[PDB]
DNA sequence: GGGAGTAATCCCCTTGGCGGTTAAAACGCGGGGGACAGCGCGTACGTGCGTTTAAGCGGTGCTAGAGCTGTCTACGACCAATTGAGCGGCCTCGGCACCGGGATTCTCCAGGG
DNA sequence: CCCTGGAGAATCCCGGTGCCGAGGCCGCTCAATTGGTCGTAGACAGCTCTAGCACCGCTTAAACGCACGTACGCGCTGTCCCCCGCGTTTTAACCGCCAAGGGGATTACTCCC
């Protein structure tokens, strides 16, 4: 199929279809199918490595969603590049103050 | 002891434990809290009974009730965090409603 | 979908059973008046015997309760179950309270037990236990949220 | 219906084959696929609206336009592999 | 991520510690005493419980 | 209904929020911007139940009025 | 002789209070952290200074990326079509769920020195 | 007073039991790129264009320091309000109870083949 022609895991014909629906502009160019799929998969990639090691570190085989935010909020860049977003199953990563604690 | 019991009743005894350690332990304990905290059939009772004012008929779904829950659970957190910065920004260590309002006029209300 | 849901349960085997009171009732009415002739002269023979364990037990198990042990000890040795029907007031927890101590001192295993009884009568079999077989120890349950 | 769980396995077994998956968290993964890919597209469509236009450069310049170039570097490289690779 | 990795390799390495210690405490702890099953005692503690 | 979420709810939010103590004249106004909050986002839920006059509300309708009220949310 | 609404059966499925509970919400307060009022201080800006000074002001000679045109070719729309990525029941077994077991240290009370 | 014992116990991690969960297996099934053309539009030269670069150099008005000098955030203090945790009390859903309809159909009836 389309994965085999192009060597990359996520498909991307259904992406170049919906691109194509999508109708953006006039001049679409239709030579790089998978830009934007091999972009979401490196971004994609970074986050699976950094949600497995924060399961890893609580010996927690399968992933917690609460894992999932620890992952995406303990980096600057990742939430730089959003922090709006609220994902479920919450809780802000511990914190505490001078005052508060001696 | 109320009436029979365990032979000799009583066994609570005074034990009152001050403030700020349990304040500290009890916080300590809800942050890694993750999950919904407030009764939900409350919650869709009260959305219900303002629901009908735009129009009777409108019918809900689980999907919706849940994900109203979690963007009003998840937004007012984010106003707490912000009215304890202020408040111990000031030497008030309790809060009042003067840094609530500072946050709100921070955080652009309009 | 509740339909189609609960329907994942199916029933396999007594449907063949009942084919023997189908049709005429087979030749199997008259097999099961013999299974009650029979049946009748296996309970009335097999561990009837008169082996009680009177330790640890304060007073005495009435003539009834005395010929109805038997058969929970045989149920017990037999590796079978069964179910009690008495009349109220003749005293089937004092038939258990002689069971356990049965168990306690004809055998070795005594093990943690449970009892489940309505609310009002939680104390009545605590009371009961005092008052008869007083060796075990006894564990209630109050307070759920702390106790 | 065309879903990305079996992309999404795919990239799981590249990343941490030995981790597993909850019940919701593909579909958080989905999302997050396609509202960035939805998103950079309209920054893109916005872009060109200005130039006269009547593919690979306009995905890579849009993606240099917001996303971080930390990330940027590694999508120019990864999009001129496979765009190398599809027109080998 | 090398950071976390590392802090993930020393929290197995405290796990395995306290794996092996109180594995070593309940091994010692279930051969010290077997007396629940005797029989003859058992006398007394029925008496005792009455 | 105005006692939704009652005293002991708000106490324990305001405790996972990380206060130190929490006086006894601050739900209020709290519970007043936390209502209109609620009556915007059903609001415009009703909105745009009716985009095709759907006889019911889904996630998809909340999560839209969340999405363009500019309080995005995720999960899902 | 043989098949389909009508009569009938199935098997819970509805219906609404209705007892009996165990989880929460709303009480009261001794003290007790928590907020608030007073007084000095000290330092560090507000200013009105004498003194340089650096963008303004006015005009210039072009010039180097910008605005801009054919145009013509690299390249964006193009519909057959088929087997492949994949999407859907299903079905198992251990990661997760929840609670007790006991040492270290967290922490506070009764002393020792 | 610092230090030692002495106990409740958080946390760790392990159990210990129950389950449901990713994906493979069977089924099939919808479209991506080949295969080509229609046109088209965006960069290759060509012309140009237009005010920016930097320049000329006084000239007020920022740079820019300094002594009077006092204003109030904060150091302490006292003065003193009501947050917070132990013991009680009043709602609250949920498991059932009860019994009269629920409803597609096919399998006696009778009308179709
Ligand atoms: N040995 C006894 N002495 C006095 N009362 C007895 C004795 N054995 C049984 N009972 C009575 O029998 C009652 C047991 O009731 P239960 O076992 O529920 O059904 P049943 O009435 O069939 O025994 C108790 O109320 C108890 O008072
Ligand atoms: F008749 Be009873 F209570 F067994």
């Amino acid at each position: 199929s389309r994965s085999a022609k192009a060597g990359l895991t996520f498909p991307v014909g259904r992406v170049h279809r919906l691109l194509r629906r999508g109708n953006y502009a006039q001049r679409i160019g239709s030579g790089a199918p998978v830009y934007l799929t091999a972009v979401l998969e490196y971004l994609a990639a970074e986050i699976l490595e950094l949600a497995g090691n924060a399961a890893r570190d609580n010996k927690k085989t399968r992933i917690i969603p609460r894992h999932l935010q620890l992952a995406i909020r303990n980096d600057d860049e990742l939430n730089k590049l959003l922090g709006n977003v609220t994902i479920a199953q919450g809780g802000v990563l511990p914190n505490i103050h001078q005052n508060l604690l001696p | 002891a109320r009436k029979s019991a365990p032979s000799t009743g009583g066994v609570k005894k005074p034990h009152r434990y001050k403030p700020g350690t349990v304040a500290l332990r009890e916080i300590r304990r809800f942050q890694k809290s993750t999950e919904l905290l407030i009764r939900k059939l409350p919650f869709q009772r009260l959305v219900r009974e303002i629901a009908q004012d735009f129009k009777t008929d409108l019918r809900f779904q689980s999907s919706a009730i849940g994900a109203l829950q979690e963007s009003v659970e998840a937004y007012l957190v984010s106003l707490f965090e912000d009215t304890n910065l202020a408040a111990i920004h000031a030497k008030r260590v309790t809060i009042m409603p003067k840094e609530i309002q500072l946050a709100r006029r921070l955080r652009g209300e309009r | 979908l509740e339909k189609d849901q609960v329907d994942n349960s199916a029933a396999t085997f007594e449907r063949a059973g009942d084919f023997v009171h189908t049709q005429n009732e087979n030749r199997d009415d008259i097999k099961d008046v013999e299974e009650d002739a029979e049946t009748k002269v296996q309970e009335e023979q097999l561990s009837v015997v008169d082996v009680p364990v009177p330790s640890l037990l304060r007073g005495n198990l009435r003539t009834y309760q005395k010929q109805g042990l038997n058969w929970l000890a045989s149920l017990y040795n037999n590796h079978t179950n069964g179910i009690l029907a008495d009349e109220m007031g003749l005293g089937k927890t004092i038939q258990t309270i002689s069971l356990l101590a049965y168990l306690a001192c004809e055998k070795e295993n005594w093990g943690p037990h449970l009892i489940v009884v309505p609310t009002s009568v939680l104390l009545n079999w605590e009371m009961e236990f005092k008052r008869f077989a007083p060796g075990f120890k006894v564990l209630t349950y109050y307070g759920s949220p702390q106790q | 219906k065309e879903t990305y769980s079996s992309y999404i396995y795919k990239v799981l077994k590249q990343t941490h084959p030995d981790t597993g998956i909850s019940q919701k968290s593909m579909s958080i993964l989905n999302s997050f696929v396609n509202d960035i890919f939805e998103r950079i597209a309209t920054e893109a469509s916005k872009l060109a609206a200005y130039n006269k236009k009547s593919s690979a450069r306009e995905i890579q310049t849009a993606v240099r336009l917001i996303l971080p170039g930390e990330l940027a570097k590694h999508a120019v490289s990864e999009g001129t592999r496979a765009v190398t690779k599809y027109s080998s | 991520m090398e950071n976390t990795m590392k802090v993930y390799e020393k929290l197995s390495k405290a796990e395995k510690k306290r794996k092996i210690i109180q594995e070593r405490i309940r091994k010692h702890k279930e051969q010290e005493s077997q007396h629940m099953l005797t029989q003859e005692e058992r006398l007394r503690i029925a008496k005792e419980t009455e | 209904n105005i006692q939704g979420i009652t005293k002991p709810a708000i106490r324990r939010l305001a405790r996972r929020g990380g206060v130190k103590r929490i006086s006894g004249l601050i739900y209020e106004e709290v519970r007043a911007v936390l209502k209109s909050f609620l009556e915007s986002v059903i609001r415009d839920s009703v909105t745009y139940t009716e985009h095709a006059k759907r006889k019911t509300v889904t996630s998809l309708d909340v999560v839209y009025a969340l999405k363009r009220q500019g309080r995005t949310l995720y999960g899902f």
